[PDB]
């Protein structure tokens, strides 16, 4: 079907109207399957269509196109760089993908996130709900959405951002945690666990109307320098 | 003078109908009492030939030229869209303004007939949609072309879409066409955004707002400098809102390019902002009768950001960093009877005071109200005649008389009796 | 000479004010206590349970006026 494939990609080529730099696309997307790499490119290209594109791909740059939709994704695809796609939502993520990122897109709802997705990046678009996560979600971005509520955190949840969200209240962080960015949330109290990490543990809540009693509180456990907690902080200027 | 003559004809046979008897003759005399009765209504006519004298092209028992003189001209605007040029078409869209509204009011046709109320009928929803389209013309066009010129072809074809938005009903005091306004505004903006950056424009992730003073990244999303000082604290340099892999030897800078995008997305916003404050201003809160519940209801939930405070907006991307009260759609609402709008002032406020964005010490929030509803007063009060003024004093007398007297806090009609008392 | 002067009136009135209120030969009269200061001090009679009790609520206010316009536009 590779002769199938890059002929539907000139096909769509023939489609080829102002800006869109297809001629390198079809050279890179051919040169990609008749040498089966593992990667291909698409960025920058200003494209508002994708045909399907090489299977045994593990890789893929589609960043600042202006795509608003995507075919099937590879089973291999493990990998995705789609940031500035015009997405309004993200169709199946194969079985094996390992990375995703898709900021700025206009994704609204997402697919199942698959079990190996160690990282996942969907900053700015327009969710209100997250799909379930798998137990070895190394990373959730998930910031520039409009969640109001956020699912359980899994066994390993190393790096989180969730700023310009709408989550109220926030599942136990456990020692898993490294990397916590939780700003302009409606956060109402967060848990004094998010303390018991080790002592790295960047954790920013700026922004939030958080319970002044309760930010009294963490300074008041913090200042008793009896924990070995993370270092937090609340705001800036 | 043709025109005239049939004009002035017309409103002799109409006024000598009414001779208290059968009119046999029409006299000379009639002739001046009509023109005495119908004198503005024909100098009305005069001024807008004077200002448009194709109109006399389109015209080729009841006076009907002035009404059918509007339609020709509102007509004669539709089709010249911007023609010769945008500031000719606008600044001949303003001047008629005056006699078209004219003709559009009520009192300035009163004993009008059917055909002349039927005419201003349709001339309402036509000259309501020009107006519209003539304020997104000068507000966001022209200032477009030399603040942000990029965008300015834009622009123009949304013009057009505003007036086909408006074409079916134009009367924006309802729901659909100040929504359909407002889907068209924040399209128009939204494509500008995509058009001054291919990337887009986004707030910092930081601050949520627009990056002053903008730190690109190699992931392309944009921070200001001042945040990334301050995010800069250690093992922590790398960007949030993408957890991407920092070198450290990473130290920003300010990328121009977006910079001034930001500058041209700043100016957009502003113009498309004074264009609905213009429209909800001299159209929506325009008629002797109050909007309908759910405009109000509509502008009420926009100016509260779901709560922050912002100026009167569409676009939930402005927002005032304190608390910032601002009296503009309590004066507009207030133009009207207090007795129709207190309900949607008590809402206003109590949705205020919910926590929202005061909390308590609210003596300074319940003076701006109070000076609100002491300016209706005195705007009305104003317009008084003599007599007017005189009765006026008798009813305030007779309130003071019926005035008699929960604590901890105020209603608007509390905060009404005050305003009024003082 | 003058313009500097006028335009810090917004900080110099009070002081002057302040200074005039507080000063013997008024600050033990009621009608000056009643135009700079809060009467509930000195008035029994004066509620205090509404916000539209208060001092400010039943205090002057800015009458606007043509003149007062020209000056605005002229800063
Ligand atoms: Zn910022
Ligand atoms: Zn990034």
């Amino acid at each position: 079907c590779n002769e199938f494939y890059l002929k539907t990609w000139s096909e769509w080529e023939k489609n080829g109207t102002p800006g869109e730099q297809r001629n390198i696309a079809f050279n890179r997307l051919k040169i990609c399957l008749q040498n089966q790499e593992a990667e291909l490119n698409l960025s920058e290209l200003d494209l508002k269509t994708l045909p399907d594109l090489p299977p045994q791909i593990t890789t893929l740059e589609i960043r600042k196109n202006l795509l608003t939709h995507l075919p099937d994704l590879p089973p291999m695809l493990k990998v995705i760089h789609a940031q500035f796609n015009q997405l309004e939502s993200l169709p199946a993520l194969p079985e094996t993908l390992e990375e995703l990122n898709a900021g700025d897109n206009k994704i609204k709802e997402l697919p199942f996130l698959p079990e190996n997705l160690t990282h996942l990046r969907v900053h700015n678009n327009r969710l209100h709900i997250l799909p379930l996560l798998p137990p070895e979600l190394k990373l959730l971005v998930v910031s520039g959405n409009r969640l109001d509520s956020i699912p359980p955190f899994p066994d390993k949840l190393e790096g989180l951002a969730l700023a310009n969200n709408f989550i109220e209240q926030l599942p136990e962080l456990p020692f898993s945690m490294n990397r916590a960015v939780l700003m302009n949330n409606n956060l109402t109290t967060l848990p004094e666990s998010v303390l018991r990490l080790a002592q790295n543990a960047f954790v920013n809540v700026a922004g939030n109307p958080l319970s002044g009693h309760t930010m009294r509180t963490l300074q008041q456990i913090t200042t008793g320098p009896d924990y070995s907690g993370p270092q937090i902080f609340f705001s800036m200027g | 003078l043709k025109f005239l003559q049939m004009a002035l004809w017309s409103c002799t046979r109409k006024l000598k109908a009414a001779s208290e008897a059968p009119e046999e003759e029409v006299s000379l005399p009639w002739v001046h009492l009509a023109y005495q009765r119908f004198r503005s209504r024909l100098q009305n006519f005069s001024r807008i030939l004077t200002i448009y004298p194709q109109v006399l092209h389109s015209l080729m028992c009841e006076m009907t030229l002035d009404a059918f003189a509007a339609m020709a001209c509102t007509e004669m605007l539709t089709r010249n869209t911007l023609k010769p040029s945008p500031q000719a078409w606008l600044q001949l869209v303003k001047n008629l303004s005056m006699p078209l509204e004219l003709i559009c009011s009520d009192e300035h046709m009163q004993g009008s007939g059917s055909l002349a109320q039927a005419v201003i009928r349709e001339v309402r929803a036509q000259w309501s949609r020009i107006f519209s389209t003539a304020l997104f013309v000068e507000h966001v066009l022209l200032g477009t072309e030399s603040r942000v010129p990029e965008l300015q072809g834009l622009v123009t074809e949304h013009v057009f879409l505003l007036d086909k938005c408006l074409r079916e009903n134009s009367d924006v005091k309802t729901h659909g066409p100040f929504e359909a306004v407002m889907r068209t505004l924040c399209e128009c903006k939204e494509t500008a955004s995509k058009t001054l950056s291919r990337f887009g424009i986004q707030p910092c992730s930081i601050c949520l707002g627009d990056a002053k003073d903008p730190v690109c990244l190699p992931c392309d999303h944009v921070h200001c400098l001042r945040c990334l000082r301050a995010w800069f604290a250690s093992e922590q340099m790398i960007c949030p809102y993408c957890l991407t892999a920092l070198p450290d030897e990473f130290s920003p800078a300010v990328s121009q390019a977006h910079r001034e995008a930001i500058e041209k997305h700043a100016r957009f916003r502003q113009m498309c902002n004074s264009f609905f404050v213009d429209l909800v201003s001299t159209i929506c809160f325009k008629d002797n009768a109050p909007p309908e519940k759910e405009v109000i209801e509509s502008l009420l939930s926009l100016l509260f950001v779901q709560e922050h405070t912002k100026s009167l907006s569409p676009f939930n991307d402005v927002v005032d960093k304190t608390p910032v009260i601002r009296s503009v759609i309590l004066k507009l609402l207030l133009k009207y009877s207090f007795h129709d709008v207190k309900d949607y002032i008590q809402e206003y406020l109590t949705l205020l005071k919910k926590k929202a964005f005061i909390t308590e010490d609210k003596t300074e929030l319940y003076m701006l109200f109070i000076n609100c509803l002491e300016d209706s007063i005195l705007e009305k009060t104003s317009a008084y005649s003599r007599n007017d003024e005189l009765n006026h004093l008798e009813e305030e007398g007779r309130f003071l008389k019926a005035y008699s007297p929960p604590a901890n806090e105020a209603s608007v009609e509390y905060l009404q009796e005050v305003a009024r008392i003082r | 000479v003058i313009s500097p002067e006028l335009e810090h009136l917004d900080k110099t009135l009070p002081t002057m004010n302040n200074l005039i209120s507080q000063d013997k030969r008024i600050s033990s009269n009621p009608v000056a206590k009643i135009i700079y200061g809060d009467p509930v001090t000195f008035l029994p009679h004066l509620p205090r349970k509404s916000v539209v009790h208060c001092s400010k609520i039943w205090s002057c206010r800015k009458r606007i006026t043509v003149e007062y316009l020209q000056h605005i536009v002229e800063q």
